[PDB]
RNA sequence: GCAGUCAAGCGUUCAUAGCGACAUUGCUUUUUGAUUCUUCGAUGUCGGCUCUUCCUAUCAUACCGAAGCAGAAUUCGGUAAGCGUUGGAUUGUUCACCCACUAAUAGGGAACGUGAGCUGGGUUUAGACCGUCGUGAGACAGGUUAGUUUUACCCUACUGAUGAAUGUUACCGCAAUAGUAAUUGAACUUAGUACGAGAGGAACAGUUCAUUCGGAUAAUUGGUUUUUGCGGCUGUCUGAUCA
């Protein structure tokens, strides 16, 4: 027997297995490809995730109904420290892969990065890096030794960052460690720049700029173990079923006499790698900056952070990252911004857009009010204070 | 960008907040929150509800 | 000169445009041969403005005026007002209308001396009204339409009315108004006549499928 | 939108589905709708086409005058009722259905449309907005 | 059921653009026969629902070839299943028929896929009614009505989830290999142009959107609401008030 009613599939193949993830981050699978011309910068970037608020921008685009004329969208901002460098990494083409010849660590690491090597920190005598770091009581002839080899060697040179947790309002105090690949000219070049930036911030105003695609690759916000109809979108039977509606009814034909691959079955939902592309910057704010909250239409001054901070994060005082759209990953992650595979040219993406009202009411009820300025011009003089 | 005020509750609607309903004689109303709308459709008198601005205006409150 | 034109592929041009004698109003969604017909026979005259009124593009539908004004709804934004302020000139009375029982194009069927409106609009309306077009505003219904800005097209020369409309109330409007009516059709026999074209006293467009018998007519009556 | 329409109608969501019986808001007589299918619609297995403002459906006449029953005509949607997003923001509906008999071209049985009309259609429509009173 | 060859004829004229008699050679195993080889110390038997996969003999879509291809539309064919193949009235229906949308509403397999998945409308137990036949008991692939559908805790499969051992432990990685995803339409513009006697009347690039699919999210909007969070209301009990 055929199907009687030729319908598309449920769920989507090439997103399986369907389990969690390596981690809470996510690895970059693939970075831009180099050209041997630009200055020496990196591919990506590590921030953590805090929350969604409203955005009112200038639509501009001829052709449609909506031209010259104001729009809302929703925006993710993307909490970022500065993220600070301590070791590069040179990888020499093999015909097996990519083969890591060697590793430079820097001089002083910092506690985060020293509290990544230990899952028990209290405990531990926090003797990481101590034989390490004797290598530079000589000129680091040693240190000298191991990047001239990657110098002879190493054709695409990846860099080790970590985010600076303590800046961050989580509770967290362990930074995540992390390798970003460089595009730079002549490798020579690359590890020459890596070489002086041991020990130095690197700040979002120097990789990633206004208007510019991005992707973002996250870890999906988890959800247990989930049934074959909210995992996979499978439809729910009628309401005379005995055992079980909620189900999927047959599983497969008689043959193969095996439960086929593609048929959907009942599991883990959520915290799964996904890569999601061409998100576009709205806003690329700094901390030491007052007044990122204020644009050349709204003119009074006031931070992103939400009256009452943001829900479950707290509040940004950092640079952050400020993106159109839905992101993967859920609030509190560690959330990895990456460049642009490919120069797209698409008239959605090049445009120049300058937004015109950034909303920052309450995110934990029906915010009614910006600033709490604005709140008390508004509400008047109460039973307290005065 | 207007800052439109509500209809119930005199409250200030910012962009992208709330909703708009058209009453059948086109007069529009606007509508903070699900607060004031879930009173408008039990028809009550916004000069009798406490928090309105309607009420606060109504007694020369503050 | 009777100019056929069509907005993208309607027979209607009066639901896009706002003619007039001092100033002309356009939609922006439109290739260049239909503002060719326009920047042809016009040139250098009036000042012609590309605008949309309350985030639509069915602007000469929305609005209403004369020679010495234009009246727009509540629901225009600043910018928009903006623009027609600075690009219309100074003799030109623009104001919003503070009503909700039509859009203007539909209520009014004005022109330099007499006002046709709805007869549901207020009295707070038609101050406003014959304040601003400092026109005196009368109250009439073509022959049960309610929507005489749809169903009469006028001009100050003369003017074009609905197919079906008895010869008494014509009678009665060329004593009331002092201009001579007579009716017929447009764009192969459309009901609607007050949408189909428009008409100044130099120009009178009309889509494309408006026949020869009736564009004769048509040029006859409005005496191009 | 679909064979027949100016313009690009941007989504908006669907309140009416097949079967539902809108409220025919002019004078042509007919006192009510009801919709049969929606042009323009998509092929999806135990899923029924559903129309929205500005659509056009395929609708008879279930009341009025009896010149206009058993008979299936083309039928255009003014109000809504179920909310939508406009892009500038608000989230708008109206007090009940509607919609106006008229030919497959577009253009209008009736005369007069009575009581509020979606921009989203007037902009769509011309003729619905040449016989349009209030628009929004 | 599908496909060839031959070729008399049809097709203004012309066997073969498309058709094709009279004959003749096959493929198929979704019909139905023929047989009865396994199963009668029982493989649960119709259909709908549900969901996955495969097959092309391709309806649509991609690129093309022929024409009795001027344009439009249509017909015949090639590579191709990648991707889609619908909403309803009646019937238990498979089948069918209309209404209507659509780009299109192509045809099939998988123990006539699928009942420890469902339903049980049908057929096929026991009650009853009628017509017919039989002397009668009863008989009707004749019609109508009411009629219990059991078990998974095993092994496998699949879906997720851990895990000993390779000196320990941690961190950053590489990649074999396995899967894979996007889809189609409409409007403006080209353009009332080309091609056309006229009637009619496109396409390529560009723009803006939309259908179906998919993956995510929660600012806003809607739902849920045992924050029993705040308010109110009933009946009764705390002597009343308060709670």
């Amino acid at each position: 027997s055929h199907r009687k009613y030729e319908a598309p599939r449920h769920g989507h193949l090439g997103f399986l297995p369907r389990k969690r993830a390596a981690s809470i981050r996510a690895r970059v699978k693939a970075f831009p490809k180099d050209d041997r011309s630009k200055p020496v910068a990196l591919t990506s970037f590590l921030g953590y995730k805090a929350g969604m608020t409203t955005i009112v921008r200038d639509l501009d685009r001829p052709g449609s109904k909506f031209h010259k004329r104001e729009v809302v969208e929703a925006v993710t901002v993307v909490d970022t420290p500065p993220v600070v460098v301590v070791g590069v990494v040179g990888y020499v083409e093999t015909p097996r892969g990519l083969r890591s010849l060697t590793t430079v660590w820097a001089e002083h690491l910092s506690d985060e990065v020293k509290r990544r090597f230990y899952k028990n920190w209290y405990k531990s005598k926090k003797k990481a890096f101590t034989k390490y770091s004797a290598k530079y009581a000589q000129d680091g002839a040693g240190i000298e030794r191991e990047l001239a080899r990657i110098k002879k060697y190493a054709s695409v040179v990846r860099v080790l960052v970590h985010t600076q947790i303590r800046k961050t309002p989580l509770a967290q105090k362990k930074a995540h460690l992390a390798e970003i690949q460089l595009n730079g000219g002549s490798i020579s070049e690359k590890v020459d720049w890596a070489r002086e930036h041991f020990e130095k911030t690197v700040a979002v105003d120097s990789v990633f700029e206004q208007n510019e695609m991005i992707d973002a690759i996250a870890v999906t916000k988890g959800h247990g173990f989930e049934g074959v109809t909210h995992r996979w979108g499978t439809k729910k039977l009628p309401r005379k079923t005995h055992r079980g509606l909620r189900k999927v009814a047959c599983i497969g034909a008689w043959h193969p006499a095996h439960v086929m691959w593609s048929v959907a079955r009942a599991g883990q939902r959520g915290y799964h790698s996904r890569t999601s592309i061409n998100h576009k910057i709205y806003r690329v704010g700094k901390g030491d900056d007052e007044a990122n909250g204020a644009t050349s239409f709204d003119r009074t001054k006031k931070t992103i952070t939400p009256m009452g901070g943001f829900v479950h994060y707290g509040e940004i005082k950092n640079d952050f990252i400020m993106v159109k759209g839905c992101i993967p990953g859920n609030r509190k992650r560690i959330v990895t911004l990456r460049k642009s595979l490919y120069t797209n040219t698409s008239r959605k993406a090049l445009e120049e857009v300058s937004l015109k009202w950034i909303d920052t009411a309450s995110k934990f009820g029906k915010g009614r009010f910006q600033t709490p300025a604005e709140k008390h011009a508004f509400m008047g003089t109460l039973k307290k204070d005065l | 960008m207007k800052v439109e005020i509500d209809s119930f509750s005199g409250a200030k609607i910012y962009p992208g907040r709330g909703t708009l309903f058209v009453r059948g004689d086109s007069k529009i109303f606007r509508f903070q929150n699900s607060k004031s709308a879930s009173l408008f459709k039990q028809r009550k008198n916004p000069r009798r509800i406490a928090w309105t601005v309607l009420f606060r205006k109504h007694h020369k409150k503050g | 000169m009777a100019t056929r034109t069509q907005f993208e592929n309607s027979n209607e041009i009066g639901v896009f445009s706002k003619l007039t004698n001092t100033y002309c109003l356009v939609a922006v969604g439109g290739s260049e041969n239909f503002y060719s017909a326009f920047e042809a026979e016009l040139g250098d005259a009036i000042p012609i403005v590309h605008t949309t009124i309350a985030g639509t593009r069915i602007i000469g539908r929305m609005t209403a005026g004369n020679r010495r004004g234009l009246l727009v709804p509540t629901q225009t934004t600043d910018q928009e007002l903006q623009h027609l302020r600075n690009s219309l000139p100074d003799s030109v009375k623009i104001q919003r209308v503070e009503e909700r029982l039509s859009a203007l194009g539909n209520v009014i069927c004005c022109n330099d001396y007499v006002a046709l409106v709805h007869p549901d609009i207020d009295r707070e309306t038609e101050e406003l009204i014959s304040d601003v077009l400092g026109v005196e505003v009368f109250r009439q219904t073509i022959s049960g339409n309610i929507l005489v800005g749809s169903y009469c097209s006028l001009s100050n020369q003369g003017g074009l009315v609905h197919p079906q409309t008895s010869v008494q109330d014509q009678e009665e409007l060329s004593s009331l108004l002092q201009v001579p009516l007579v009716a017929g059709t447009v764009n192969r026999g459309s009901s609607v006549v007050g949408a189909g074209m428009v008409v100044n006293d130099y120009l009178a467009v009309t889509g494309l499928d408006t026949t020869a018998p009736e564009l004769s007519v048509i040029e006859s009556i409005f005496r191009l | 939108s679909g064979n027949g329409a100016q313009g690009t109608k941007f989504r908006i969501s669907l309140g009416l589905p097949v079967g539902a019986i809108m409220n025919c808001a002019d004078n042509s007589g007919a006192r009510n709708l009801y919709i049969i299918a929606v042009k323009g619609s998509g092929s999806r297995l135990n899923r029924l086409p559903a129309a929205s403002l500005g659509d056009m459906v395929m609708a008879t006449v279930k009341k009025g005058k009896p010149e206009l029953r058993k008979k299936v005509m083309p039928a255009i949607v003014v109000r809504q009722a179920k909310s939508w997003r406009r892009r500038d923001g608000v989230f708008l509906y109206f007090e009940d259905n509607a919609g106006v008999i008229a030919n497959p071209k577009g253009e209008m049985k009736g005369s007069a449309i009575t009581g509020p009309v979606g921009k989203e259609c007037a902009d769509l429509w011309p003729r619905v907005a040449s016989n349009s009173g209030v628009v929004v």
